[PDB]
């Protein structure tokens, strides 16, 4: 009748916890080489065919913003960058006067010219004579001095050209535990992203999580299932951005039509800089193009889901943003290995009320970037030869919210950003990391003499 | 964490102004410079708030197309605008941070930094008592009855200092602030009581949820 | 019927008893950012070790399930028989047991190995 | 007559400190705990095939 | 001002200095201790 203590060794006994993780990505993607593309270099084969158990009865509680996944991740994407830019040629002698002028073209004085033609010297492969070099550079690349220009990050940091060997293409990653951990997966149709989940799953490797690094607008992302998900840490709160997740994706295509030359001057000995040479054809600028039609039951889907959640009978008001870095005020994205900055002043211009062609969105190029917003490092992106035509899926955005409303029913949204820590936790909201506590003991009628 | 402003200034109608606010101490890209603008027995508005992370803004509606907010990532100032100045502009201008500002997250709202306060002149939440007349040692007990419910802050303002946070989360103390300061809640009313009231705690006591606040409460010495 | 890996965790502590082989099974498993598989496998094993070496010090070493002979004291969440193993899921009852594991851990590698098997040594001359 | 370094248009140059040799040094091979190598031990073994000894 | 037993300690030096660009120089002084600078004919 008395009860006794027995060890039980292998219960299911997990508790919230935060480890190390490594990376798995397939291997075809291995196949790819191209002298490491972004990271797959020793990163581990994903397991052929992937188990996932579902955890019949059991409820886990998920909190996507509370999620260290995200932190590794983004940590992770970060020493990426500085481990792919370390070995990459360094641009330190670049920073020489620039006698800038047009392009050759013709008029009017509202085409700003954007494209500055570049006369300097340059150090040859001898410590000797110099080199009466030209390239071809972007107004946000340059900045007059008191024609003669300078780089804009001459007294910022220093600048690294990146490989044309590597390539900025994101790759599906599965991210995966060591043993003795796990990673609990919602599989419900309906989750918001926060709370009690009635289906969880237990798996080792998530699925193939692209590290699309965009603002604004969430590029090559997880569809939603049924109605299309808004996602926020505090509505209430207009400090806090509102991640929406869509259903059907919008597609958008982007293209560069100024198919350009490499230009291979030697900054020798050994270091050789790609600079841009003339343009064959048309002087014309980068353009994206989103479906009319997309976007309209796109955004009337998503108005609906809005009204759930700010009362039934309400104004919606959609404005693009009020300003900042370019980074933020403009579609900030990586297509070719060029770095476009559209207008996004076209898809956030409606106002909605309670009850055939295509959307040209004007985009600049900028080569020299300090992305994360990283003060040491800047990277100049090398020039890609080709017409670059690149066709994405928009399949989620990033608003924030107007504050200090009290009067009127109506609410605006602007395009918001900045952190690319949402980037991932539009992706990582239906994953936990948990360790495996498998010693229990329990009382039974169990002894020996 | 310090938040060093520019003077105050008079202007005349039409003109504009500009204001700026160097922080120090503190990451700056990690959340987001609110400017808020105090007039003199007027309830406080929030105008808007910048993530120094890419230059974010986001603008009150009744500022929207007169004000701009930028700032200089190197020398960590915010920078603010307001154009078209009329009578109804006379106000202190404050820029605040919140409490909580790590690399994981932040809580804009609980404005526990604030600047020295720029005075320019040109030229919901139900809070109760209006005034409270209390002798030292007693109780005061203020209330603020919400609609929306959420993270609730009181601010105390001695007079000619900036706002000091003295709690949030309707329940919990800022630092500092003595166990004398307790807050309590019931339904959509929130109580703010200060045991044994010392010559220190006299001035005007603020509720505030989010960006919105009440109209204030003055205890003053008798 | 096979749960999988932490099949049986919203069960209850006697059904979630026929799962021990399933947890037990997969908790070994068999330039930089290669060094991160690395640390963490090695704390994979050490905890591994660590809850063998446990498992060894007490009156068990044959993994899965033991018996001891330790009073349950009443003070450790008086319940029953019966409303522990078909009323109460392993996460629950740890969750109320976390105050008096090292007690009882203090209770099974010092109270008994040490006391039983020198108990033998003194049976086992004759 | 002006010459230059045939490597320069090439690559950078480091100088071998004089403090270590470039002297080959026998080096035995060794597997770890779980691994053998295996040896053949034949008069005419012209490597490829069964190994008798 | 003086005494000649002060031994100034304290040096005002003036030199050039390269600037951001890799070409014009940059005429600039600091003031360095004696321990740190040494004079050469
Ligand atoms: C994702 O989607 C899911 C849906 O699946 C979602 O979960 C629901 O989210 C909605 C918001 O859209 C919730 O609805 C609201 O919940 C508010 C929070 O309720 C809690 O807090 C109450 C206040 O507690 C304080 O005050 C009391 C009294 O003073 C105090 O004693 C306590 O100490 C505490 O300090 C609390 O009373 C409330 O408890 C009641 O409700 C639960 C059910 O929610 C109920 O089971 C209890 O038995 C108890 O009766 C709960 O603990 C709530 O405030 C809000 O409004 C209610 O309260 C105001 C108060 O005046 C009322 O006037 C108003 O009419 C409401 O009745 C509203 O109910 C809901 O709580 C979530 N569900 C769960 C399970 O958490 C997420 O929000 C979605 N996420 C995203 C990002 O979209
Ligand atoms: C969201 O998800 C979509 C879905 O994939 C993704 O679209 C992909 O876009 C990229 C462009 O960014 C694509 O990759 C490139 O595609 C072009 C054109 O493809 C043609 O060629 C193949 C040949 O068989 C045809 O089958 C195909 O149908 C097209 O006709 C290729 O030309 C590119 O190849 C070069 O680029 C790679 C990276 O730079 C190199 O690794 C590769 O080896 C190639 O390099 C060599 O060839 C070059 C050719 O000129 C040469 O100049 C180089 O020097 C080098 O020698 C490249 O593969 C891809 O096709 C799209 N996906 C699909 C299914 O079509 C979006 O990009 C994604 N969004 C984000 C943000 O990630
Ligand atoms: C970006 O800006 C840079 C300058 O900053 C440009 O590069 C220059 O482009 C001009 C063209 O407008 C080049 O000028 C051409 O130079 C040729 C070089 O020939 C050499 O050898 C001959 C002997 O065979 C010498 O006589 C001569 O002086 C040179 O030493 C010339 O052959 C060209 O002459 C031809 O074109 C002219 C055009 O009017 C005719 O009149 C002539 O009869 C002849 O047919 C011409 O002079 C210049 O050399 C380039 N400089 C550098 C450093 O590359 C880009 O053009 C500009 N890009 C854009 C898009 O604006
Ligand atoms: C984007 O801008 C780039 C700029 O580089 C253009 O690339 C050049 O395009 C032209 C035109 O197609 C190419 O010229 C072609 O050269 C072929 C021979 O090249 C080989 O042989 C020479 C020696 O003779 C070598 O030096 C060279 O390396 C090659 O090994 C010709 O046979 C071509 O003529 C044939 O094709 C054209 C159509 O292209 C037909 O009209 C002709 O009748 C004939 O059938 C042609 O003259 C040049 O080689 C390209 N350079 C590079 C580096 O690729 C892109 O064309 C441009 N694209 C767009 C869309 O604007
Ligand atoms: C080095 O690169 C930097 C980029 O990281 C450059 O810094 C920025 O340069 C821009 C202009 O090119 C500045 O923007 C302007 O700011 C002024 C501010 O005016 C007030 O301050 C000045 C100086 O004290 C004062 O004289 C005025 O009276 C004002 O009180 C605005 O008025 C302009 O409209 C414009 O917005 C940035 O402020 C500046 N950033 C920082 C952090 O300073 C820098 O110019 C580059 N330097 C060189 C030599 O090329
Ligand atoms: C090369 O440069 C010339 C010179 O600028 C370009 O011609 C310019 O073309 C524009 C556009 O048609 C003209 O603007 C016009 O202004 C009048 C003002 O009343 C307005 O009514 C018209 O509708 C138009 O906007 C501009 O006058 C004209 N300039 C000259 C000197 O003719 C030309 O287009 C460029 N390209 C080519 C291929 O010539
Ligand atoms: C992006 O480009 C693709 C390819 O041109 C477009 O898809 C075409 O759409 C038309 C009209 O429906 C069809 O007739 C073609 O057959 C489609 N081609 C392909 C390859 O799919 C797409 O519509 C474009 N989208 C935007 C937003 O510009
Ligand atoms: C182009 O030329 C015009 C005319 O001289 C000049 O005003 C302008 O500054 C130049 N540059 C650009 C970018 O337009
Ligand atoms: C470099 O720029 C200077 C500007 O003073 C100019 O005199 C010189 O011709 C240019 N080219 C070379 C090779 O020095
Ligand atoms: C957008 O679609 C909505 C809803 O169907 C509508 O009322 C409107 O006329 C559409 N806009 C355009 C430009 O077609
Ligand atoms: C928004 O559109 C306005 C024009 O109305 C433009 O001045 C501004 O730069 C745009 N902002 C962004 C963030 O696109
Ligand atoms: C974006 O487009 C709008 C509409 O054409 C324009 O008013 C605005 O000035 C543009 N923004 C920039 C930064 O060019
Ligand atoms: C936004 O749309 C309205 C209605 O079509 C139009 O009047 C306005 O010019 C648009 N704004 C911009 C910046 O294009
Ligand atoms: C992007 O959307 C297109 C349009 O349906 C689809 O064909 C493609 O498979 C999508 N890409 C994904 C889901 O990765
Ligand atoms: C904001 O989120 C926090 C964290 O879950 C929660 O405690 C708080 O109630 C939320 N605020 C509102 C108004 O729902
Ligand atoms: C059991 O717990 C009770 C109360 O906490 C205490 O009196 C007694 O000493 C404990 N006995 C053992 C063996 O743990
Ligand atoms: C149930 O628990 C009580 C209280 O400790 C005890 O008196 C009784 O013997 C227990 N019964 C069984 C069947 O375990
Ligand atoms: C854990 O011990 C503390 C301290 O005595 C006590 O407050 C708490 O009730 C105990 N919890 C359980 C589940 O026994
Ligand atoms: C200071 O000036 C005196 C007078 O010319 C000179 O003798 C001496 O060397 C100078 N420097 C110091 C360090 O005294
Ligand atoms: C550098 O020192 C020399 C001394 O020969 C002097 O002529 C020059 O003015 C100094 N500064 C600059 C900027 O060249």
């Amino acid at each position: 009748e008395n009860l006794w203590v027995t060890v039980y060794y292998g219960v299911p006994v997990w508790k919230d916890a935060e480890t190390t993780l490594f990376c798995a990505s397939d291997a075809k993607a291995y196949e790819t080489e191209k002298h490491n593309v972004w990271a797959t270099c020793a990163c581990v084969p994903t397991d052929p065919n992937p188990q996932e158990i579902h955890l019949e009865n059991v409820t886990e509680e998920f909190n996507m913003w509370k999620n260290n996944m995200v932190e590794q991740m983004h940590t992770d994407i970060i020493s990426l960058w500085d481990q792919s830019l370390k070995p990459c040629v360094k641009l330190t002698p670049l920073c020489v006067t620039l006698q800038c002028t047009n392009v050759t073209n013709n008029i009017t004085d509202d085409m700003r010219g954007e494209l500055k033609n570049c006369s300097f010297n340059m150090t040859t492969e001898l410590r000797d004579k110099k080199q009466k070099v030209y390239s071809l550079f972007y107004r946000l690349d340059v900045v007059q001095i008191n024609k003669e220009y300078r780089l804009i990050n001459c007294n910022t940091s220093a600048i690294t050209q990146a490989c044309p060997k590597v390539s900025f293409e994101p790759i599906p990653i599965h991210y995966c535990a060591p043993a003795g951990f796990a990673i609990l997966k919602c599989k419900d149709k309906k989750f918001n992203g926060t709370g009690p989940c009635p289906s969880v799953s237990t798996v080792q490797c998530t699925h193939g999580i692209k590290p699309v690094v965009s603002t604004q607008l969430l590029l090559n992302g997880s569809l939603a299932e049924e109605e299309v998900m808004i996602r926020s840490e505090n509505i209430t709160n207009n400090a806090k951005n509102i991640l929406v997740q869509f259903n059907t994706p919008v597609q958008i295509n982007c293209t560069r039509p100024n198919n350009n030359t490499r230009k291979s001057i030697r900054i020798g000995p050994g270091q050789a800089f790609y600079a841009t040479g003339d343009i064959i054809g048309d002087i014309r600028q980068a353009h994206c193009n989103v479906s009319k039609a997309t976007w309209n039951e796109t955004l009337g889907k998503v108005v609906k889901q809005l009204r759930k959640h700010f009362g039934n009978n309400t104004i919606i008001r959609f404005a693009n943003s009020s300003g900042g870095d370019l980074e933020v005020t403009t579609h900030s994205f990586n297509c070719g290995g060029e770095f476009f900055y559209c207008n996004t002043s076209g898809l956030f211009n409606s106002t909605w009320i309670s009850n055939n062609d295509s959307i040209t969105l004007p985009c600049r190029i900028k080569q020299i970037i300090n992305m994360w917003q990283r003060i040491g490092q800047a990277m100049y992106a090398p020039p890609i030869q080709g017409v670059i035509r690149c066709v994405s899926n928009i399949t989620g955005l990033i608003l924030t919210r107007d504050g200090g409303a009290n009067n009127t029913s109506t609410e605006t949204f602007r395009p918001g950003g900045g952190d690319m820590r949402d980037n991932w936790r539009s992706e990582l909201y239906k994953y936990k990391v948990v360790k495996i506590e498998p010693l229990g003991v329990a009382p039974t009628r169990c002894k020996r003499r | 964490v310090r938040l060093s402003q520019s003077g105050g200034q008079m202007k005349k109608p039409g003109e504009s102004m500009r204001l700026s606010c160097r922080a120090s101490g503190y990451e700056f890209l990690n959340c987001p410079i609110n400017w808020i603008r105090l007039a003199p027995g007027r309830r406080p508005e929030w105008m808007g708030w910048l993530k120094p992370r890419g230059g974010a803004v986001n603008y009150a509606r009744k500022f929207q197309g007169r004000v701009t907010m930028t700032r200089d990532v190197y020398s960590d100032t915010a920078f603010l605008e307001l154009r078209s100045l009329t009578s109804d502009d006379t106000a202190v201008y404050f820029c605040t941070r919140g409490k909580y500002c790590t690399a994981r997250d932040y809580y804009n709202w609980d404005f526990e930094h604030w600047g020295r306060g720029a005075p320019v002149t040109v030229s919901v939440l139900t809070q109760s008592p209006a005034t409270l007349s209390l002798s030292p040692g007693e109780t005061a007990i203020i209330s603020c009855r919400t609609s929306q419910s959420g993270s609730l802050a009181w601010y105390q303002q001695r007079p000619g200092q900036a706002p000091r946070l003295v709690i949030y989360s309707g329940s919990t103390r800022a630092a500092g602030i003595p166990d004398r300061f307790s807050g309590s809640r019931w339904g959509a009313d929130y109580n703010l009581s200060i045991s044994n009231l010392e010559s220190g705690d006299f001035g005007v006591y603020y509720c505030q949820q989010y960006e919105f606040f009440g109209q204030g409460t003055k205890v003053q010495v008798d | 019927v096979f749960l999988g890996f932490l099949g049986a965790a919203g069960s209850t502590m006697g059904a979630a008893s026929m799962t021990l082989t399933v947890q037990a099974r997969n908790l070994l498993s068999g330039t930089v950012w290669g060094i991160k598989q690395l640390q963490a496998r090695v704390l994979a094993v050490e905890r591994y070790l660590r809850d063998q070496q446990l498992l060894g010090i007490w009156g068990c070493s044959g993994k899965l399930i033991c018996c001891t002979n330790v009073p349950w004291n009443s003070s450790w969440s008086n319940r029953n028989l019966s409303e522990i193993w078909d009323n109460m899921t392993w996460l629950q009852w740890d969750k109320e047991i976390s105050n008096y594991t090292q007690i009882i851990y203090g209770l099974l590698e010092e109270s008994q190995n040490q006391q039983e098997k020198n108990e033998q040594d003194l049976l086992a001359l004759d």
